């Protein structure tokens, strides 16, 4: 959901 | 080299442990809470998990839990919880005491830090950085906490900042070449080392390293593969990185850093991707 965690 | 926590389509109660000598993984007791963008360090021998967020099906919890893993009991036990959920946290230990630094809270980008002892299981406030950050690298050097880049809710940041505990107060120092937020942050000997993270555009495999007496940073070889939000921690005088994300998939890859040829390469692969973990030694 974002793109520096992946979340 | 133990990983707690992450993140693999919901947040994980996933403790292993990673053998740099027979490579094989052994699967611990689990969280007793699911946990990603936390931070792990160590203690008087027991492993600490601080700080993060239960993303799941059902809710998203930032957390404000400190809880304590004992390696020959595999038992984990609650502490005493922070001031302040924080996910993203970055954590650095000083004279076995517990440093939270930044993290979030919903909208929330906190600059508050506050120290735990272990002992007497307690937390209170110290001075808050001057800026905020989330997605903070945090290192100790010379009794010295270092928080490094990270994200103010606006601007990721390649600026790093210096707190000196018997003064309480922050000292901004020498930015770092590159803006990192999600970046693995550590010490390798005796230059704070700054790999991987993200820009704002791009997820980053450059590693850059502070040296102390000089102020200065400078880029090392590069990681084979970029990731944000890995883990990372110096075992036997060597740097291993463990997963993150990549802009495509949550990586399963764990990297070597051998300092003194200065090359990176795949030592073994994750039981399953993932980013956001605690890493640790004991």
């Amino acid at each position: 959901g974002d793109e520096e965690t992946g979340e | 080299i133990y990983t707690a926590g992450g993140y693999f389509r919901q947040s994980l109660s996933y403790l292993e442990a990673y053998n740099p000598s027979d490579g094989t993984w052994l699967r611990l007791a689990d969280l007793q809470v699911p946990r990603s963008g936390l931070a792990g360090c160590v203690v008087g021998g027991l492993l600490y998990a601080v700080g993060g967020r239960n993303n799941s099906p059902d809710g998203n919890t930032d957390s404000s839990a400190l809880d304590c893993y004992n390696p020959m009991t595999n038992q984990w036990s609650p502490c005493a919880p922070m001031s302040v959920p924080r996910n993203r946290i970055g954590v650095g230990v000083i004279d076995g005491h517990i440093y939270a630094v930044g993290g979030s809270h919903g909208c929330i980008h906190h600059n508050s830090v506050e120290r735990y002892e272990p002992e007497r299981d307690e937390w209170h406030l110290v001075a808050p950085m001057l800026t905020r950050r989330i997605g903070v690298g945090v290192a100790v050097l010379n009794r010295l906490l270092y928080a490094v880049g990270g994200f103010d809710g606006t601007n990721r940041l390649n600026s790093a900042e210096c707190y000196y505990p018997e003064r309480n107060e922050w000292r901004m120092i020498t930015a770092m070449n590159t803006i990192r937020s999600g970046a693995g942050v550590c010490v390798l000997h005796n230059c704070i080392y700054a790999a991987g993270g993200y820009d704002g555009q791009d997820q980053l495999n450059s590693v850059e390293r502070y040296d102390v007496a000089t102020a200065t940073w400078t880029f090392v070889a590069p990681m084979k593969h970029r990731r944000s939000a890995l883990g990372i921690t110096v075992h036997q005088g060597r740097i291993y990185v463990l997963g993150g994300y990549d802009g495509h998939t949550f990586l399963d890859s764990v990297e070597c850093y051998d300092p003194d040829t200065d090359t990176w390469s795949e030592v073994t692969r994750m039981t399953s991707g993932r980013s956001g973990v605690g890493v640790a030694v004991t």
